[PDB]
């Protein structure tokens, strides 16, 4: 409320990456899975940052591996998956202009491929080019529902 | 550069102590690196200098040096106690009050 | 889509004698709307490694610039480059 | 061989009497003298008629003073490419949206080219005013763009061999101030190019850095409003360390900070490091640079004895 | 028998590395006899392995070198070659530039598809000592290949100029009239105009006769190109064109012959 009150009686502020992160953490810190399996804060921040001054090309990599715990856990959103529901912070930062290569930003992506489950179409996973969409799933599907 | 490739790793980390030796070894430290500047041992200024090339380097040599991660506070501690006699050193002489 | 022929590395292009003057680079670092190099002539046979065929297949490139940062680098690389080869004396 | 030539044809050219006006330069010519005065003179009605507020006979005078392109006036084109250069900025200031910057490059730079005589350094600082000098439609990120477009297509004119430029324009200073000025106006536009651009100067100018370019550098970034690269910028110096005192201009950049000057920018840049090399490269303070610094801690912090009585007598 | 005593010795000595290793001039023999029998891809290996060995070949086995290329695929040069007749170059930048005989200049002059590829070219000609001889050698195929690119006469018109205007330095001044003559042919279409003008007063050639056909052979390619390029002819148009028309003409053709 305060930060709030304080952007609404105050011209527009210069929100970097680290107050939103900083914020995210905090909320993780703050939402507790015992006394509510929804993770409302984390949510609401994520929305807060993206209609942010209509996040104006918010497109920051500050390894939000916050995001990846979050997805860990799984329905806890309006659509039956809470991990696609986290996949609208994919649109963000698709081109990786600063995230080239090297890292832990590459190597949470290749991790962050576990979003994708169960065997269905998706033919929209433009993601980047040279990508193994072949490395993953398959025989681990296909044999256990004929052996049901 | 002032990191080198296991060269200022092999000074800080030193032959297992700084001692009496490590003076002559930060000599060389930025006799190598840049403004080698062969005419003297130990200037206050040169150490002014080389301080603010440590501290942006001070990121790079901590994670070569993240293995070991023991003797670099030592090195530290050691380039502090320089830096503090040779502030001593000036302050004996007068100059502008006393402790300035 | 197609593939982009996304501009490879010095390393991949050889040329013999390309030395490129300060003022193509200039010009390459002043644009910013798909820069490029030999403006854009697709000559510049690359030891490039396609996506699917890593097996350094040598084509002549584009050399457009798909986006501005790191160009300025890649030319101060190549140059570096050129220079060292017209360095060494045989 | 007319004598009439230069002196009735401004009668009858205020008023555009068409051939009534051409028949005396048609009935005028011969010598190559004679070919100058039918190509002289014109430049002088031309400004008269600026004078007037004239600016839609841009094709017609195109036609009258083509038509009589005499090829002894090119003979001589050393001392006749001025007058071709005054005629073709005079047309550009009235009504350039008929003779808009690329026909200035058509008919100017490409047939000089052509023509197989050397291009002087001026022509680019003439491109550079002229196009400032009007901007096109488009207004919301896009009059950069198409300016950096024409700019970028007139220097690749001379993409090939020196032209007479071993020290190319490039390397002649004014001319990469104008177009760094032009290429972004203010904070309310900025391309992509900056960095790329003063990296660039940074690299390889750095060997022969002169005042010039390092300040029109300070002074744009500063609209830009971009202190976290100007501060990496400042901080670089491509000799090692301050070799032969300090080459970066310490008063400029007093004197910008001084102008906007964030409070928690300046706060940071005086006591947050950015600070005290002077004293390590021992550089000599000029009495003016003491007073604008004096005058800039006064506005800034601690303007008593820290940082302002510091670094001028060594405390 | 060779390659097998070859292969045997490879394998046998040490795996990690070939006979690379050997003295230099055994290189250079083993080169030679390579070019003999037409091992291309031994040859290139075997001379990218002296290059780095610091060692500069004879001019004469690089000529070979050149020769052997051009015979692998039968030369002709087209849209296919060059990246095909690339990989075999790579070795040789420290040879051109610094130093670079007569052949191999020669053997770069058709693969350069570009005028500012050729910009660089030119210029490491005029850095060399060696640059009068071997622009005496190549100066037509030059002209061949920059009239081949640059089909615009606007263009090709400012980088004829830019030509001319960087070999004034070389041979100082009284270039021979064949180079005159032969840069005025290629010179003649298009435009430009008023620097030929210029030219003929500036060198004591002063010949309105016949080029033995080429003259009027030039200005009918010139008309006959008309058509598809500078059909404007801003400047090069005959209300311009006829006072050069009338100046430069001898008796022997009436009036250029009646064109």
């Amino acid at each position: 409320s305060i930060l709030d009150s304080f952007i609404k009686h105050y011209p527009d502020v210069k929100l970097d990456a680290l107050f939103w992160r900083r914020l995210f953490q905090l909320s993780h810190f703050a939402w507790t899975p015992a006394n509510d399996k929804k993770a409302t804060s984390v949510v609401r921040c994520w929305h807060l940052m993206k209609q942010w001054y209509a996040s104006k090309r918010l497109r920051p990599s500050v390894d939000y591996e916050t995001l990846r715990q979050l997805y860990d856990i799984m329905k806890k959103t309006g659509n039956f998956p809470l991990g696609i529901d986290v996949l609208r912070s994919f649109k963000p930062g698709i081109e990786r202009t600063r995230a080239e290569n090297a890292g832990k930003v590459n190597n949470i992506i290749i991790k962050y491929q576990k979003c994708i489950i169960k065997e269905l179409v998706n033919r929209g996973r433009f993601s980047a080019v040279r990508e193994f969409i072949d490395s993953y799933g398959f025989d681990r599907k296909m044999t256990k529902d004929l052996n049901i | 550069i002032p990191i080198d490739v296991h060269t200022l790793k092999r000074i800080i980390s030193s032959s297992g102590m700084d001692e009496s030796e490590f003076s002559k070894s930060i000599s060389y430290l930025f006799a190598k690196t840049v403004d080698p500047e062969p005419k003297d041992v130990l200037s206050l200024e040169d150490l002014s200098f080389l301080l603010s090339k440590l501290y942006t380097q001070r990121f790079q040599i901590r994670r070569i040096c993240r293995d070991i991660n023991a003797k670099y506070s030592e090195f530290w501690f050691k380039l502090f106690s320089l830096y503090a006699e040779k502030v001593d050193a000036k302050r004996n002489q007068v100059n502008l009050r006393n402790t300035k | 889509i197609k593939h982009a022929d996304k501009v490879p590395h010095p390393e991949e292009i050889i040329h013999p004698f390309y030395q490129p003057t300060a003022i193509e680079q200039f010009t390459a670092c002043a644009t910013e709307y798909n820069p490029s190099l030999l403006d854009g002539k697709k000559i510049a046979p690359s030891l490039i490694k396609h996506p699917v065929s890593l097996k350094t297949i040598l084509v002549d490139s584009k050399l457009k610039f798909d986006d501005i940062r790191g160009v300025n680098k890649w030319l101060m690389e190549f140059v570096a480059r050129r220079q060292h080869q017209r360095n060494i004396v045989l | 061989i007319n004598p009439n030539g230069l002196s009735n044809l401004r009668y009858f050219l205020q008023k555009e009497d068409f051939k009534g006006a051409n028949k005396i330069i048609q009935s005028s010519s011969g010598t190559e003298t004679h070919n100058i005065r039918t190509l002289e003179h014109v430049k002088n009605t031309l400004k008269d008629l600026v004078g007037q507020e004239r600016k839609v006979d841009v094709v017609q005078w195109k036609s009258l003073f083509d038509e009589h392109s005499t090829f002894l006036t090119i003979n001589q084109s050393a001392a006749y490419w001025p007058l071709r250069l005054e005629y073709a900025i005079l047309l550009n200031k009235a009504d350039p949206q008929f003779y808009s910057d690329r026909v200035f490059l058509k008919d100017y730079l490409l047939l000089k080219k052509s023509l197989g005589q050397e291009l002087i350094r001026e022509d680019l600082i003439a491109l550079l005013e002229m196009v400032l000098k009007t901007q096109h439609s488009s207004h919301s990120y896009f009059n950069l763009v198409k300016q950096n477009r024409v700019i970028i297509r007139a220097l690749n004119l001379f993409k090939g061999l020196q032209t007479e430029d071993d020290g190319s324009v490039v390397y002649d200073e004014v001319v990469i101030s104008l177009l760094l000025n032009s290429m972004v106006a203010d904070e309310r536009v900025k391309l992509r190019s900056l960095y790329e651009t003063i990296d660039h100067i940074f690299q390889t100018f750095g060997d022969k850095l002169t005042s010039g370019m390092i300040v029109s550098i300070l002074q744009n970034l500063a609209k830009i409003k971009d202190w976290n690269k100007l501060l990496q910028v400042w901080e670089a110096i491509t000799p090692t360390e301050g070799e032969g005192q300090d080459k970066r201009p310490w008063n400029e950049f007093i004197n910008v900070i001084n102008q906007s000057g964030d409070s928690h920018v300046i706060s940071k840049i005086v006591n947050n490091g950015h600070l005290l090399w002077i004293r390590r490269l021992n550089v000599n303070v000029t009495p003016e640079l003491c007073n604008s610094i004096k005058a800039l801690l006064k506005t800034a912090g601690m303007e008593n004895s820290t940082l302002e009585e510091f670094l001028v007598r060594g405390t | 028998a060779l390659e097998n005593l070859l292969a045997a010795i490879n394998n046998r000595f040490f795996p990690g590395r070939c006979e690379n290793s050997l003295h230099p001039i055994v290189i250079e023999q083993l080169l030679s006899y390579f070019i003999k029998t037409g091992n291309l891809n031994e040859s290139k290996n075997f001379l990218g392995h002296l290059i780095k060995k610091g060692i500069l070949p004879e001019a004469t086995i690089i000529n070979r070198y050149l020769e052997a290329i051009d015979v692998h695929f039968d030369k002709s040069t087209k849209i296919f070659d060059i990246r095909s007749k690339f990989a075999f170059i790579a070795d040789l930048a420290p040879i051109i530039e610094n130093y670079g005989t007569i052949d191999l200049f020669k053997f770069l002059i058709p693969m350069c598809r570009h005028f500012d590829e050729l910009c660089s070219l030119l210029n490491i000609i005029r850095k060399s000592n060696n640059a009068k001889r071997a622009v005496d050698s190549t100066l037509p195929i030059f002209i061949k290949k920059v009239l081949t690119f640059t089909k615009d006469p606007m263009i090709n018109s400012g980088n004829l100029s830019t030509v001319f205007n960087i070999v004034s330095p070389i041979y100082g001044q009284n270039v021979p009239s064949e180079f005159v003559e032969k840069f005025i042919l290629s010179f003649a279409l298009q435009g430009n105009y008023t620097m030929m003008a210029h030219m003929i007063d500036t060198y004591k050639i002063k010949l309105s006769h016949k080029y033995q056909l080429q003259i009027i052979r030039a200005l009918k390619n010139s008309e006959r190109n008309h058509a598809l390029k500078n059909t404007g002819a801003v400047g090069y148009n005959k209300e311009f064109k006829k006072y050069f028309i009338e100046k430069y003409l001898n008796c022997t053709e009436r009036e250029a012959l009646r064109p």
